[PDB]
């Protein structure tokens, strides 16, 4: 129940680091919508499941 | 991403003589500068190309009229336009 | 390469062509006809159909709707 | 805008404008002699207005009844995607300023670039004194004699002759 | 180009892939199938209708 | 809403009612009324417009909806029902115009 | 740094010919439509003898105009007659002043009409009279 | 046109002569220089996300009974199937 | 101040103390260093109240507004320098001197401790601006607007002091604003009109009304090398604050005649930001912004009664740093194309991709896009003249249209294309360009965060 | 809703680079020139804006018209809703009639190429979840309030016969 | 609709002679692109359209200006004008809104803020 929203800031807070590691963090061989498509890629999965909390 | 040559566009004008019916498949290749068998004054000079009209097309200006007399001097400016070969 | 090579078209089919012979009692009467008629005909006569394009033919149309039903029933 | 190609500018619009009006193709293909046989109507006679009225009622039936939202040519004067290619654009010579290790990359283009500048450098002794000759006073377009009578050089030298290319 | 492996045409109708038509007739099979429960079973309205209640006194 | 008497309480939306608020009620063939419990209406969070009639059995409805949790119908004839539990409640309803349109006329 | 005829000055009526053009080629000879004259509406301190104001305008048509540039980008040499109300101007459409689309809100306005009445869908509009009744009647019973 | 049968033909001998200059690569000429120098899935994914939910969790539960309002959640919404009767059915 | 003006005294004899080129880099280090100990001390607490030292300080207490006097003299030397270096050193010398010689006097200014100490200092500036403006300008129209700078700031000021000298001799004595715990009402009366108009109306002429605002569009528009005492100017327009310290009390009753000074505030601030979109010249038109939205602390000052204090004060360094900054702007690009016409500058945007976001992120601030300073200023102002009455929204609201269809007109015409012309513009926005062009944003978005910095008592 | 036009611009974004520019309704052809998949993914989205036989939204748009069903309306309101449902049904079949129908007519060098599976993976999982969408949702959640249900004759099913005409 | 805009008019032959008016024009290129084209300029040309366009729009207007019209006398109908109008509401308000505040009561009891 404390997991409620726990999970549900990390849709809320993942989204800022594809702006924080374009300030230049030894950034990855380049392909760089790549780095970010994958980065969504693991933020839906997280929101679905607070979702399933809900209607129960 | 599709490039071009020169050797395409040396064909379709060349076609296009053979596609209209007033025009046999006797004339010069690139120069019969279009008076060897021209008329009217209106429809010999913009209708000889109102089939590039169709195909090409890209507007073609009020410029292009009297510089298409020559039937080489069509082939010359097409290449500027377009970005075309080398 | 040079695929449009002339005496290719010669007009046979495109129904579209026999408006030209519409105006045999006006006359123009020969230049030109092979520039609409480049792609009118060849294999280009294939042209969807009616509300069966949007059934696509109705192909798959009663396929596993009754393959499914159906056992047990009993 | 001499009275000969008065017509004619108005003549490549009225199939223009007529091609963005059918639906089929041979539509508009049935129709082009049929749009040609009026306009065939006078054929040779006067300039004055014994045929100034094939253009003085061409204003009925031309522009009554012009172009509702025609097509355009992309790549024209109007039209989408017209002008569209300018986040690159071509800044040519932008390559003035560098503070070098920056000029490594294109050891051959940097070779190439200063062997061009002596035409560019190099040419206002011979096109600029005839151009106090060929130019009387004051007339009319400015172009050159075309092979300014020895080697054009170019007289658009050379921002016309290496102007930019799109893509 | 770099690869051709798509050719420019002169209206000759440049083909498929002979593997996209697989996936294009797949989605059409989903759909009508996918008629069951608009009929079996789905009706207009079930809901139950009033008999037309005149005699009320 | 049947009695127009005096409220008790200060309590404000419409729970402060006779018993239950109906959309008109009751008025003829019933003359009565009644409902479920509204000491178990508020226990159970449920919004207004839902404290009308066939409610009791909507109450037991929707309760298999988390009583059958991975489910994807707890009782589809219930709602079949429950809808005749509708439909009964709105035909008895709609016999308003049929009076009305006569009883209305002189006698 | 010109000072030699460097604006204008008290006019429109100072020897017309003498200003345009000494610089400012407005007019070529006096006679272009666009002679120094133009000071229209004198008293106002706006728009003297003026190289400037009421020539024909609205538009740099914003096209071809193919000398080479001749419009709005590509900078002809003198030619700025009026601007900053130029950046994005337009033309003449197919219709002209034929207001129809005051007209087409007025098709809402009759239905201003159709606001004062109701929409009930139980029933239609019964040609009875005084006998729809649409609440009371009689008492409980 | 007499005129321009003389220019244009040495246009193509100017532009499309600088454009046979403007195609540019002999030998690569990009150096660019120095220096130097799927399965996994591994060090890409548990880096991004695992590790921020140890930070945030962290901010959460050492959190609620610091502020004299945590998170304000609501009731169970329980229907008569506890204590009751269901009645009917009738 | 304990000594923060005898620090910055002495950075005086350091300049001509020193060598050559070096005079600089010598002065720009040390006067950094004021940075630390301005914040040193102050920023106490904090609850009723900081009264400082003695007669010269109260602190500046409940209102701050004192630190951003200070970074400018280590902001203008590097803007500064960019048409300077082809004088002698003996008048190059002069320029940094009379410009510390500005900063003196400011600093026991808005602190003051009195009103007739305020007076002598609201006065004793004038003299170095003034010689800022004759001297280093560029081509004429220096002259006489070196006199509209002058007579009308000193025609108001001077009933300044036919009306405190006349409450220094009727009611105690003013040396104090904490001995104004004794303070009679001021009734309705036909010689207390004027008691209350001659001393208000000599800080109108610095904060401007609609009316008599014909001196700004002068000094601003013929300016000097590179905004060098502009950027001093805009904070000497909002250093005529001491209204407030003025009329919260001593006449604190009469609202009955503001209204005169509403309507034509209220009114012209929606005509004077309009008058403006059909401007030609670049620094004119940054030149009129500042009349606009300075001019709705007027409103914002006469109606009382807080959560307008909340953004009254907020306002006033809201565009101390973005109004800087549009005049570093266009300090800078003129260095390029030596013309400041906006018509020229185009064919930008390829040439200079650097500064694109020093553009927007400048013009972003009028649309003050809400976590900022900005939107946090206005609509605090905006809540509060809802509450003197309620249709007051609608011009201030059409005020939010139009300048939003302003800012972007100074963006936009950057980019376009193909330049046409320019064999110069080549010098890439040097390091120096960036960072006199950075310290405005890096503090102004940082001060978001706790923002109760900047508030007033309240 | 917001599962229909992101595919559909997506959708005819294949079209548009395919003929390399035209974005015109003109000069297009018939559907299949080579363009098997995406046609077929027309065909289901401007079939969903018909108007809902069976398909996405139909537990969206036919529970609100009839939602407009008793009420206390305008009475022009429902002369002004319903009324455009039909004409709903005319911009289906009008990009049918224009881009998938006629005969083959625009400008040479048929350029076209659909197989870059980065669009496959795009299209085939918004259309999948195009279609169960609806039966998901609509049918796992907390309803909130007292539907209609009833609907009686030559007043109930025309709703669909608005979109037939 | 803003405007007509006159696409096409007669000529032929009313003053047929009005012709090298681009001789005027003609001269400007040729003296403008002969200005332009140079091995080292490195800055603009003065191009004094603008500069004529510029101080003849900000100064030269006060110099010319004389008030011998009423429609420069007219401003008392759009400078002070609507300033009167302004102050005719504002006083009806904060009056007829004063009097319902101190005679009877409209705000409820949570009114802290204002
Ligand atoms: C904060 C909110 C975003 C504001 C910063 C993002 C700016 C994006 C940008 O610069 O695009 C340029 C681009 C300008 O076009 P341009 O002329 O080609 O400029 C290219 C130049 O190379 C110059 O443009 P640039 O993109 O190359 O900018 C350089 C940037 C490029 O690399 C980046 O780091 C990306 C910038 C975002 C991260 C910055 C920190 C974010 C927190 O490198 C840096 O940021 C410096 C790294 C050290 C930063 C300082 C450390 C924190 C203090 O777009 C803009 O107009 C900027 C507006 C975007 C801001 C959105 C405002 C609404 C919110
Ligand atoms: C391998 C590296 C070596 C080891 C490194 C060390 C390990 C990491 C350090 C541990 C974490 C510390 C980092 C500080 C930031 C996060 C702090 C936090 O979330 O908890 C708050 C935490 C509160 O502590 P607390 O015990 O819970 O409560 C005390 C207060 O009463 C609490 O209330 P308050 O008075 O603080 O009020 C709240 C508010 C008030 O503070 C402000 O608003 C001031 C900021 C605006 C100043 C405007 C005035 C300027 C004129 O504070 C904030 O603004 C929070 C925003 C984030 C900090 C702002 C940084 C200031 C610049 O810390 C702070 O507020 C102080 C922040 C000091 C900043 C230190 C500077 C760090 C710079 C690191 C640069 C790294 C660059 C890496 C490159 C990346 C490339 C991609
Ligand atoms: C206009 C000039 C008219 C000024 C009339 C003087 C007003 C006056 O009489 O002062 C009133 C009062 C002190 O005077 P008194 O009546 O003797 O007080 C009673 C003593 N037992 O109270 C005062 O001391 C008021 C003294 C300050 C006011 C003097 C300045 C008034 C004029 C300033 C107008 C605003 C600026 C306009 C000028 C700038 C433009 C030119």
């Amino acid at each position: 129940m404390n997991m409620f929203s726990s999970l549900s800031l990390v849709t809320l807070l993942l989204l800022t680091m594809p702006i924080m590691m374009m300030s230049f963090n030894t950034y990855k061989p380049s392909n760089y919508p790549l780095y970010v498509k994958t980065a969504i890629s693991y933020a839906f999965i997280t929101s679905m499941i607070p979702t399933m909390m809900f209607i129960h | 991403a599709p490039p071009l040559t020169l050797e395409g566009i040396k064909d379709r004008v060349l076609y296009v003589l053979k596609l209209y019916d007033k025009i046999d498949p006797e004339k010069l290749s690139v120069n019969s500068h279009f008076m060897k068998d021209l008329g009217l004054d209106s429809l010999d000079q913009v209708e000889i190309i109102m089939a590039m009209e169709d195909e090409f097309g890209f507007e073609i200006p009020d410029i292009d009229a009297e510089k298409l007399m020559c039937p080489q001097e069509i082939v010359d400016y097409i290449a500027d336009k377009k970005d075309v070969y080398e | 390469m040079e695929l449009p090579d002339y005496k290719q078209w010669k007009i046979e089919g495109t129904p579209l062509e026999t408006v030209q012979e519409k105006l045999a009692a006006r006359g123009l009467r020969d230049p030109w006809g092979r520039n609409e008629a480049w792609r009118y005909m060849g294999g280009f006569a294939n042209n969807v159909s009616f509300v069966g394009a949007l059934l696509k033919g109705f192909k798959w149309g009663f396929a596993a709707f009754v393959v499914a039903i159906g056992a047990e029933y009993y | 805008l001499t009275h000969q190609q008065k017509v004619l500018r108005l003549y490549k619009r009225a199939l223009r404008h007529l091609e963005s009006w059918c639906i089929h193709r041979d539509k508009y293909r049935y129709f082009a002699c049929l749009l040609r046989a009026r306009f065939d109507e006078h054929k040779n006679e006067k300039d004055m207005v014994k045929a100034t009225q094939l253009l003085r009622e061409a204003e009925e039936e031309f522009w009554h009844g012009q172009h509702p939202q025609p097509y355009i040519f992309p790549e024209s004067p109007g039209g989408t995607s017209y002008e569209r290619y300018e986040c690159y654009k071509v800044p040519e010579w932008c390559l003035d300023d560098w503070h070098p290790s920056e000029k490594a990359m294109y050891p051959d283009y940097f070779a190439k670039r200063e062997q061009w500048k002596k035409l560019r450098r190099e040419s206002w002794e011979r096109e600029v004194k005839q151009l106090q000759e060929e130019t009387p006073v004051g007339g009319p377009r400015t172009e050159a004699l075309p092979p300014a009578r020895k080697q054009g050089d170019l007289p658009p030298l050379w921002w016309h002759i290496v102007t930019r290319p799109r893509e | 180009g770099g690869g051709a492996h798509i050719e420019p045409r002169y209206r000759q109708f440049p083909q498929l892939t002979r593997s996209q038509v697989i996936q294009a007739e797949f989605f059409s099979a989903t759909m009508w199938f996918w008629i069951l429960w608009r009929f079996w079973h789905d009706s207009d309205a079930v809901l139950g209708h009033f008999p037309y209640p005149d005699p009320s006194q | 809403a049947r009695r127009y008497l005096g409220d008790a309480s200060v309590e404000p939306d419409p729970l402060r009612m006779p018993t239950f608020p109906p959309d008109y009620g009751f008025p003829e063939r019933k003359e009565r009324e009644m409902v479920a419990t509204q000491q178990e209406m508020n226990d159970a969070q449920l919004v207004l417009q839902q404290r009308d009639y066939c409610a009791h059995y909507l109450i037991r409805f929707l309760k298999c909806k988390r009583d059958s949790f991975p489910n994807f119908l707890a009782c589809k004839h219930e709602r079949h029902d429950w809808d005749y539990c509708e439909h009964l409640d709105y035909v008895k309803r709609m016999k308003e115009f049929e009076r009305e349109r006569r009883l209305l006329q002189r006698k | 740094a010109s000072h030699i005829t460097k604006d204008m000055l008290p006019g429109p009526y100072p020897k017309t010919p003498e200003e345009r053009a000494a610089a400012a080629k407005k007019y070529n000879m006096r006679v272009e439509d666009y002679e120094p004259y133009p000071d229209d509406g004198t008293g106002y301190g706006d728009y003297p003898k003026l190289p400037d104001r009421s020539q024909q305008e609205r538009d740099p048509w914003y096209d071809w105009d193919h000398p080479d540039l001749r419009l709005n980008w590509g900078e002809p040499m003198h030619w700025d007659l009026d601007m900053y109300i130029r950046n994005r101007v337009d033309t003449s459409p197919t219709p002209v002043n034929w207001n129809l689309m005051c007209k087409h809100l007025f098709g809402f306005v009759a239905f201003m009409l159709f606001m004062f009445w109701v929409g009930e869908t139980y029933p239609a509009y019964q040609p009875v009279g005084p006998k729809q009744y649409p609440y009371n009647n009689l008492y409980l019973e | 046109t007499p005129e321009e049968k003389l220019r244009l033909q040495q246009l193509r001998e100017l532009r499309r002569r600088w454009l046979k200059d403007q195609e540019l690569s002999p030998r690569e000429p990009v150096l660019p220089p120095q220096r130097v120098s799927t399965y996994r899935h591994s060090i890409f994914a548990f880096t991004h996300v695992l590790i921020p939910v140890w930070i945030i969790h962290y901010y959460l539960k050492y959190h609620v009974t610091t502020k004299p309002y945590t998170i304000v959640e609501k009731k169970p919404r329980i229907f008569p199937g506890d204590t009751i009767l269901e009645t009917g059915e009738v | 101040m304990l000594k923060y003006i005898i620090p910055t005294i002495m950075l005086m004899p350091l300049t001509w103390l020193s060598k050559n080129n070096m005079i600089w880099v010598n002065s720009t280090a040390h006067s950094l260093l004021i940075s630390f100990t301005s914040l040193l001390l102050m920023n106490q607490f904090g609850d009723n109240s900081l009264n400082f030292s003695l007669l010269f300080f109260s602190d500046s207490l409940s209102t701050p507004l004192l630190i951003l006097t200070m970074w400018l003299l280590p902001l203008m030397l590097m803007a500064s320098q960019h048409h300077l270096s082809k004088e002698n050193l003996t008048r190059k010398k002069l320029f940094i001197t009379m410009l510390i010689s500005l900063q003196l006097f400011l600093i026991m200014t808005f602190t003051a401790m009195e009103l007739i100490l305020f007076y002598i200092l609201f006065e004793a500036t004038l003299v170095p601006t003034l010689i800022i403006i004759t001297r280093w300008g560029n081509q004429t129209e220096r002259l006489n607007a070196g006199l509209y700078f002058l007579f009308y700031t000193l025609a108001g000021s001077l009933p300044l002091l036919v009306a405190l000298i006349y409450i220094q001799n009727t009611v105690g004595s003013l040396n104090f604003l904490m001995l104004q715990y004794w303070v009679q009402p001021v009734h309705n009366s036909w010689s207390n009109v004027f008691m209350w108009l001659a001393c208000m109306m000599a800080f109108m002429v610095k904060m401007p009304l609609y009316g008599l605002h014909l001196w700004l569009p002068k000094a601003h528009v013929e300016a000097p090398i590179a905004g060098s005492m502009v950027l001093a100017a805009v904070l000497l327009k909002l250093g005529g604050y001491g209204m407030l310290r003025i009329t919260l009390i001593l006449n604190p009753m009469t609202d009955f005649m503001a209204y005169p000074f509403i309507m034509l505030s209220l009114w012209g601030m929606i005509m004077t930001s309009s008058i403006c979109l059909r401007q030609t010249d670049l620094k004119s038109l940054i030149a009129y912004s500042s009349v606009s939205h300075m001019a709705l602390v007027i409103v914002a000052i006469l109606i009382q009664t807080p959560w307008s204090y909340m953004g009254a004060t907020a306002l006033m360094i809201a565009h101390g740093l973005t109004s800087s900054m549009l005049f570093c702007l266009a300090n800078s690009n003129y260095e390029r194309i030596h013309s400041r016409t906006m018509i020229l500058a185009r064919g930008l945007q390829t040439l200079l991709p650097l500064m694109a976001t020093w553009w927007l992120l400048a013009s972003l601030t009028n649309l003050a896009l809400p976590p900022t300073i900005n939107l946090i200023g206005e609509l605090f102002v905006v809540m509060s003249t809802f509450s003197w009455s309620n249709i007051t929204i609608i011009l201030m609201g059409v005020n939010m249209v139009i300048t939003a269809l302003y800012s972007l007109y100074m963006l936009i015409m950057t980019q376009r294309g193909k330049y046409t012309y320019h064999i110069n513009n080549i010098s890439p926005s040097f390091t120096r360009e960036n960072a006199l062009m950075s310290l405005h944003i890096l503090p102004l978005l940082l001060l978001t965060l706790n923002p109760k910095i900047i508030l007033g008592p309240l | 809703h917001a599962f229909f036009k992101a595919m559909l611009f997506m959708c005819s974004g294949s079209i548009i680079h395919s003929l390399n520019d035209e974005q015109d309704i003109r000069k297009m052809g018939g559907l299949f020139k080579a363009m098997p998949f995406t046609t077929t993914a027309l065909i289901v989205g401007s079939l969903a804006l018909t108007g809902m036989p069976f398909l996405t939204g139909f537990y969206s748009k036919d529970l609100i018209i009839e939602a407009a069903n008793t009420s206390y309306t305008n009475a022009w309101a429902l002369l002004m809703t319903l009324i455009a449902t039909s004409f709903t049904a005319i911009y289906s079949t009008r990009i049918i009639f224009f881009a998938l129908l006629g005969q083959p007519r625009f400008p040479t060098l048929v350029n076209i190429n659909e197989n870059n599976p980065l669009l496959i993976n795009s299209i085939k999982r918004l259309l999948i979840g195009s279609l169960f969408a609806g039966y998901i949702i609509s049918n796992n959640i907390p309803p909130t309030t007292i539907p209609q249900m009833t609907m009686p004759y030559y007043l109930k099913t025309t709703a669909l016969i608005v979109t037939i005409l | 609709t803003t405007l007509d805009p006159a696409e096409y008019d007669i000529s032929s032959e009313t003053r047929k002679a009005q012709a090298e008016r681009l001789a005027i024009r003609s001269r400007l290129k040729r003296e403008y692109q002969l200005q332009y084209y140079d091995p080292s300029r490195r800055g603009v040309i003065e191009d004094p359209a603008l500069v004529r366009w510029t101080y003849a729009r900000s100064a030269n207007i006060y110099p010319n200006f004389r008030p011998n019209t009423k429609t420069s006398l007219l401003g008392a109908l759009f400078g002070i004008g609507p300033l009167v109008f302004w102050y005719y509401v504002f006083k009806t308000d904060r009056d007829r809104k004063e009097k319902l505040i101190q005679e009877g009561k409209l705000d409820r009891t949570f009114n802290i803020s204002y």
